[PDB]
RNA sequence: GCCACAGAGCA
């Protein structure tokens, strides 16, 4: 939903389209939800009890 | 990464930094406190002794010299004191007393026939210790120590000779007596360094970079008021690294300078973006910090709005003057008859196993033979054809 | 007395008939290259006028002028320099007239 | 007590003869410097500092095709960059 | 020739051949060499 | 931490594979003139070309 | 490499070459050896040269090609709404050749209202400057972001956002130049085609021309990243919240 | 002789004002916490143990 | 350690505004944003020169070596 | 003619150190291999290495 | 057209399009009479340290050349060498020399001759090519001081070394040439150094003239810049409360409301710094269009105090003309 | 000068 909403002449979108630097995931993290954090293939382990 | 690089920033050390004689001290001529502060900065009194300067940054692709983290510096900004630093070094000598009731001496100044000191003693003074304030070039002596030979005794000359790529000035000379009643002499030299190509700069959000080019003020872009950036940063460092805090720092610094108050960038809080956008709108600037710049080369308007504002930059201790090295032929080790190690002993670079294997993969036999036998340890030897030894 | 080292004609880039040529100018930069480009491009006989600084370390400027068959590139360069002189004279006269007026 | 460096200790490890002096070794005529970009250079070209180029030397043997050039380099001297540092005669 | 500064009491003093490395006005044992009187040239760059 | 394992693995692989070469009869052989492959890859084609 | 002498106390290499070295300009140091024998010198320049090592031996793909800030400038030149008059065209052509090469100006893509050249014609001139140049390359390739056309019966060049690049002769007829066409890791790139068909020298010349053009162009045609490029719109914050 | 740590209760810089620090040639903003042994200032680092 | 003579970006002489800035904040009790405007500093590059300046010269002068402290 | 010329120049040149090339072409990708946890075709309990 | 259009995400039509080959009409050929008729100069302000003037119907390349020549090619006098006698300050010698080199000097550059670099130092400096400035400041404790004072200007005598302490020392014929125009710093309140009792500064500065490209201390302009004239076109009438909102998108003197029709109109587009706030709101879309006139430059030249800004602009025009004449007179070597 | 120790730089 985020990527299709960004207008043209958007610098991260242009740089992801070129492949010069960055990707769609980085733009989605900066503008929209960062997402689940994966540690050792799982979610966050129980540091406490 | 910036927790790592904050401890390498060149800046003020203490209020008595000019009464101190340390083995290596980098000082900044014109330190400035940041616009976008933090509560932790005020609580630890970092704003009293800052390390870094506020630079007008235009985030744009200026030339090919800003590719891969490299930075474009303004020559006129450097000429006015941006990034200027000084390096102070200490040389210590002990005039130890031997068991033969003989001690080292310092006095001596070889004068020529005309009545002037020789070139090696041009800045050495009458007492044998170099004069404060005079320039010392490579090969000159600032401590003229002599050691007795048997340790009327005869003294051999073992002077302290300055050997460096650039001249230095004698800043301080200190004589004292240690706890064991031995004369101790400390000479503190200083040299002034300006930013050049290869000098490392950090931006307090990681984003380390060396200078790629130093261009004139006329070649820089400019806005309506005539403001010229000091550092131009490539836009490509932001998407793959996701440093939105740098963008918010630029906007907060712009709004703070225009409003006249230092801003706060405290974690889980700080200055909100809407208030700074409102300040920028009320001051006649864009809400997003994007200005309209005219190119200094062609004069025409740039076809994209340029993200323009103050960013706090830190000058790191890693400067090219201490990294450049070249050997050709020089000292060799006594055991292996191979070049020594390190630029402090005029050593050579190591062509290790991996580089040897890469040259093998290329198939260049003669190059490998030249590098590993001709240029390092070639030796003509007698071999017996019968016993092999 | 004349400065033989100032402006050179690069033979390896010029044409046989002189229609296309490239000139190397020492101790010049964009402040004259852009003005020369603008003025020479206003010549109806010039189809390619463009300058370049090959390296910022070298104080040098290469300007390429390719024309049609009516005039050579040297004549185009001389006409462009003369027209730049005329433009500067006009600007100077107007500026001094307005300063003396007020 | 620090153990002595025997003959086996001089032959094994990364600092031994084989991995420190035989497979890889220190070489002459080399330099190390920080890199910075330069797009105006050709891709088969690297820019060397003038200070480094005055230390790193190439031994050119005088032929009938390069006598005048090496004469000019010898006249220029070790300080001017298009120059020379050492001369080795044929019979010396 | 006055050539040395006591680091504590800040008094000009000179040392002979047989004089110990200490101040005369106080017992402080650190001496700093004074600035030379020779002309020193700098470029303003 | 992955650099140590990568470097050791590369050192082992190169110490095991350095002696091989393509001879003039199009057979890959070791330094002791013993055949590993009769034709490189079954077809004798360079991956570079 | 071939040595050039410069006065600024640092090693300097072209940014198309920092990718095989895995090197970036943030404090990296490299080493410079000088072979002392004619045999070693010839072996180094003929087997270890940059021109003769444009392809990695891992897969045969190019490794010395366009990098960041060169792909973006090339994309902005080759973008479909990039129209240049003769003055801008000629300036760009002198920018990529240091005022040395002879350029044969092709007829413009638009003639009646004004005379305007598309940046694809600029890149066609970059590949082949004049009629004396022997570089004639033909290729069909897909970009990194390819949106298929409306109907499956239509060919790939009729796609949206110029997904498909077609080069016939030396003219670029469709598509934009990105990492798939000018960068590394793909065997359908322009520089790979030039290297395979006409040798390494022409590919090196094209890479140098592209590097100079994209190093001098993006300064005069600005490209910036700001917080407006990162802030979400009003309707996104509701959709994200509900999802 | 115990080498004392700076700005501890056995030090001369304990609860001293800025004028006394200027008299003793010590910076008032120095954090302290180190030992001056043979002129070199050394810090005992904190250790994790079980 | 001392106020720069010239602004780094443009080149305006801001070294002569430091004492007047201190007087405006101390005597007239003006805010920092209005004192800068009263001194003719309109461009933000000049304003950050004496708005971010840390006057370390006074702290360094406490340790003068030629006069008891 | 083009196809035959490309075929004849794709053959492995004699004298090539193809073992060293293969050793590097295997060792080098180990550097860029970041951590990922994989599963064997829709089974989230196997965790093949 | 000649209007650089300003959009919400990009800037359009930024390149000059006045040359034959742009269209089949083959117009806009270089005619000096047409340029003389079309070019205009309008002075809006002319003070001693700042000039503001509009150049109308001139190309961007020439205006940029004027700006670059003012910044880096117009010579001015600044301190180049500093000779030190007993610098006891906590400020280092290099820093003090740099600061003295950075002060502006009120010397007409036409009265000095360029210094020949290849000449030896014994005869490099003459009375026609060097101005000698002497500084001599000693700091002593004030005996008649207030008891509880903390101000450094009352406890000490010369605790502040200013720029006005740089006295001018005439040498030779400079005693007569510089009689009516003595050398003083343009900003006498520059704080060069701070002192405490026992500290002394004594130095002689040799000042020559150079260009700003060599060093930024030789640039005679605080800033020399231009901005294109803004242009706001209200395509459809804006009435009522929205008009008040339309007034808040611009600086206060830009757009005003008529008393009769209660509609907004542009009053002074010169004050309009382009913040493009009006393009944020969707209500003003297809009602306002923003641009800049491409051939209407507003030069704002601020001098450093050495000489008048109008003289700087005139010298820049003369320098460009002399560059063109020198290239015209040179022979072309193969 | 030898020897360890400690920190730092680049992925
Ligand atoms: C520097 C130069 C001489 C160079 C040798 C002299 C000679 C001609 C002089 C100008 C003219 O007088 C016109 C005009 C008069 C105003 O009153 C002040 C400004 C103007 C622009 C002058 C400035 C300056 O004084 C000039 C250029
Ligand atoms: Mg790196
Ligand atoms: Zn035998
Ligand atoms: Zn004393
Ligand atoms: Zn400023």
């Amino acid at each position: 939903v985020c990527i299709n909403e960004l207008d043209n002449w958007n610098a991260p979108l242009i740089m992801a389209t070129c492949g010069s630097k960055g990707s769609t995931l980085n733009v989605s993290q900066m503008v929209a939800v960062v997402g689940q954090q994966i540690i050792s293939g799982n979610r966050v382990p129980d540091g406490f009890q | 990464y910036q927790c790592a690089m904050g401890k390498q920033a060149i800046g003020a050390i203490a209020y008595n930094q000019f009464k101190r004689i340390d083995t290596l001290l980098y000082l900044m001529t014109y330190p400035q406190q940041p616009m976008v502060k933090t509560k932790t900065i005020e609580l630890i009194d970092y704003d009293k002794l800052p390390a870094g300067q506020n630079a007008t940054v235009a985030v744009m692709s200026y030339s090919g010299y800003d590719i891969e983290d490299a930075l474009v510096l303004n020559k006129s900004s450097i000429d006015r004191g941006f990034g200027r630093c000084e390096t102070r070094r200490k040389t210590t000598t002990v005039l130890k007393r031997y068991a033969n009731h003989t001690q080292d001496i310092i006095g001596g100044m070889r004068v020529d026939e005309n009545g002037d000191p020789i070139w090696q003693h041009q800045s050495l003074g009458p007492d044998g210790l170099g004069e404060v304030g005079m320039k010392v070039q490579s090969g000159q002596i600032y401590i003229n120590k002599s050691v007795p030979t048997n340790s009327q005794t005869q003294y051999r000359e073992a002077p302290v000779i300055y050997r460096g790529p650039e001249p230095s000035h004698i800043d301080q000379v200190m004589m004292s007596v240690s706890d064991n009643d031995q004369a101790l002499i400390k000479v503190l030299l200083r040299q002034n360094r300006r930013p050049e190509l290869g000098d490392k700069f950090s931006s307090r959000h990681g984003q380390k970079g060396v200078c790629g080019i130093i261009v004139k003020q006329e070649d820089m872009p400019f806005n309506d008021q005539g403001i010229v950036p000091d550092i131009i940063m490539n836009p490509h460092g932001f998407p793959s690294r996701m440093t939105v805090g740098k963008m918010i720092e630029l906007i907060s610094g712009k709004a703070g300078v225009l409003n006249g108050t230092l801003e706060y960038g405290t974690c889980f809080g700080g200055s909100k973006l809407e208030d700074m956008s409102k300040i920028l709108v009320d001051q006649g600037f864009n809400y997003s910090g994007k200005d309209m710049l005219y190119s200094g080369i062609t004069g025409e308007c740039l076809q994209a709005y340029i993200f323009f504002g103050p960013i706090y930059y830190q000058k790191l201790k890693h400067m090219v003057l201490d990294k450049m090295h070249a050997r050709a032929r020089g000292p060799r080790a006594v055991l292996t008859r191979q070049p020594t190690e390190g630029r402090s002993r005029d050593g050579g670079l190591r062509l290790g196993e991996m580089e040897r294997d890469c040259v093998i993969a290329y198939g260049a036999s003669q190059l490998l033979l030249e590098r590993l036998m001709i240029s390092s340890d070639a030796f003509e030897v007698d071999v017996c054809d019968k016993c092999g030894l | 007395e004349p400065d033989r080292e100032k402006i050179k004609l690069l033979t390896q880039a010029t044409s046989e008939d002189g229609t296309s040529a490239s000139f190397q100018i020492v101790e010049e930069d964009h402040t004259l290259g852009n003005a020369l480009r603008y003025v020479i491009m206003k010549n109806p006989d010039v189809e390619f006028c463009g300058y370049s600084i090959p390296h910022p370390s070298e104080n040098l400027l290469n300007i390429r002028i390719q024309t049609y068959g009516e005039t050579t590139a040297v004549d185009a360069l001389q006409k462009g320099l003369k027209d730049l002189m005329d433009l500067c004279d006009v600007v100077e006269s107007k500026f001094t007239e307005k300063i003396k007026s007020m | 007590v620090k153990p002595i460096r025997g003959f086996c200790q001089r032959l094994k490890g990364k600092q031994g003869r084989f991995r420190g002096n035989l497979s890889g070794k220190r070489v002459d005529f080399s330099g190390r410097t920080v890199i910075s970009p330069d797009p105006n250079l050709s891709i088969d070209e690297v820019a060397v500092p003038d200070r480094v180029a005055k230390v790193l030397t190439y031994p050119e043997k005088v032929t009938r095709y390069n006598r005048h050039k090496l004469q000019e380099l010898i006249v220029n001297g070790p300080n001017v960059h298009p120059g020379a540092n050492y001369l080795l005669k044929r019979n010396e | 020739t006055l050539k040395y500064i006591c680091a504590e009491c800040s008094s000009k003093l000179s040392l002979s051949r047989t004089d110990a490395v200490r101040c005369k006005d106080c017992g402080h044992r650190i001496l700093l060499k004074a600035r030379t009187k020779r002309l020193v040239q700098f470029e303003a760059r | 931490v992955k650099t140590a394992e990568t470097g050791y693995m590369s050192r082992r692989l190169m110490k095991s594979l350095e002696d091989l070469s393509c001879q003039y009869d199009n057979t890959v052989r070791t330094s002791a003139n013993g055949i590993v492959q009769f034709t490189y890859g079954g077809d004798g084609l360079d991956p570079l070309e | 490499h071939y040595a050039k002498i410069r006065p600024w106390r640092t090693f300097r290499l072209n940014e198309c070459v920092c990718t095989p070295y895995n090197a970036d300009f943030d404090g990296d140091e490299m080493n410079l050896h000088v072979p002392q024998t004619e045999e070693a010198r010839a072996e180094a320049i003929n087997l270890m040269g940059v021109k003769n090592n444009l392809l990695t031996p891992k897969s045969g793909e190019p490794i010395i090609a366009a990098t960041q800030d060169f792909i973006t400038g090339s994309y902005l030149i080759s973008h479909k709404d990039s129209f240049y008059d003769r003055a801008t065209l000629t300036q760009l052509l002198s920018m990529m050749s240091d005022g040395i090469e002879h350029f044969d100006i092709p007829p413009p893509a638009i003639m009646k209202p004004y005379y305007l050249w598309t940046g694809k014609q600029v890149f066609s001139l970059l590949i082949k400057p004049n009629h004396n140049s022997p570089v004639v390359i033909n290729l069909d390739a897909k970009n990194k972001v390819f949106v298929p056309p409306k109907s499956k019966s239509l060919p790939n060049e009729m796609s949206q956002n110029d997904g498909f690049v077609i080069i016939r002769g030396s003219q670029i007829l469709s598509g934009v130049m990105d990492k798939s066409v000018l960068g590394d890791g793909k065997k359908h790139s322009v520089f790979y085609t030039i290297l395979r068909d006409y040798g390494p020298q022409e590919a090196a010349n094209a890479m140098n021309r592209m590097a100079k053009l994209c190093a001098r162009f993006l300064g005069n045609r600005g490209f910036s990243i700001g917080i407006n490029d990162v802030t979400p719109a009003d309707d996104l914050k509701q959709k994200k919240e509900e999802l | 002789r115990m080498p004392i740590m700076l700005r501890s209760n056995k030090c001369i810089l304990y609860d001293a004002d800025e004028s006394k620090m200027a008299k003793l040639n010590e910076c008032p903003l120095d954090p302290g916490g180190y030992f001056i042994v043979n002129g070199t200032e050394k810090v005992i680092l904190v250790q994790e143990q079980l | 350690m001392i106020v720069p003579v010239r602004c780094f970006s443009c080149g305006k002489v801001v070294g002569d505004k430091w004492e007047s800035y201190l007087n405006l904040l101390q005597e007239d009790e003006l805010d920092e944003g209005t004192a800068l405007s009263r001194l003719g500093l309109k461009r933000y590059c000049c304003r950050r020169m004496i708005l971010t300046h840390v006057d370390l010269i006074e702290k360094f002068l406490r340790y003068n070596p030629l006069e008891k402290r | 003619e083009i196809a035959l010329f490309k075929y004849r120049k794709a053959r492995l040149e004699p004298g090539t150190a193809i073992g060293a090339i293969g050793a590097q072409s295997i060792g080098e990708p180990g550097t860029q291999m970041t951590l990922k946890t994989f599963h064997f075709a829709g089974v989230a309990s196997m965790n093949v290495t | 057209s000649n209007i650089v259009g300003i959009e919400y995400n990009r800037v359009t039509n930024t390149t000059s399009t006045d040359f034959p080959g742009f269209s089949k009409d083959a117009e806009n050929e270089w005619n000096v009479e047409k340029f003389k008729k079309d070019f205009e100069v309008n002075i809006s302000s002319l003070d001693a340290r700042e000039a503001n003037f509009d150049l109308i119907n001139i190309d961007t390349s020439i205006a940029n050349a004027f700006r670059r020549i003012m910044i880096s090619e117009v010579p001015s006098v600044a301190a180049e060498y500093v000779y030190f006698f007993n610098n006891t300050s906590v400020i280092q010698d290099e820093v003090l020399a740099h600061r003295i080199g950075l002060v502006p000097l009120k010397v007409d550059p036409d009265m000095l001759t360029w210094v020949d670099s290849n000449l030896p130092d014994d005869e490099k400096f003459t009375d026609e090519n060097t101005i000698v400035l002497s500084l001599n400041v000693k700091c002593t404790r004030n005996p008649d001081a207030p008891k509880g004072s903390t101000d450094p200007k009352e406890l000490y005598n010369n605790a502040h070394v200013y720029a006005r302490d740089l006295k001018f020392e005439p040498q030779g014929r400079q005693s007569t040439t510089f009689a009516d125009c003595p050398v003083v710093p343009a900003d006498p309140d520059i704080l060069l150094a701070k002192l405490r009792p026992g500290q002394e500064i004594s130095l002689k500065a040799h000042c020559i003239l150079g260009i700003g490209g060599d060093h930024a201390k030789f640039s005679p302009v605080s800033t020399a810049s231009y901005r294109l004239l803004p242009q706001i076109n209200i395509l459809q009438p804006i009435k009522g409360e929205s008009a008040r909102r339309f007034q808040k998108c611009f600086p206060p003197g830009v757009i005003g409301i008529d008393e009769g029709s209660d509609e907004a109109y542009v009053k002074d587009a010169r004050k309009d710094t382009v913040s493009r706030e009006v393009l944020r709101y969707e209500e003003f879309a297809d009602k306002v269009k923003l641009g800049r006139v491409r051939n209407h430059f507003i030069f704002n030249v601020e001098s450093a105090g050495a000489m008048t800004p109008e003289e700087i602009f005139f010298k820049s025009v003369r320098i460009l003309k002399n560059k063109a004449e020198y290239l015209k007179n040179c022979p072309i070597t193969q």
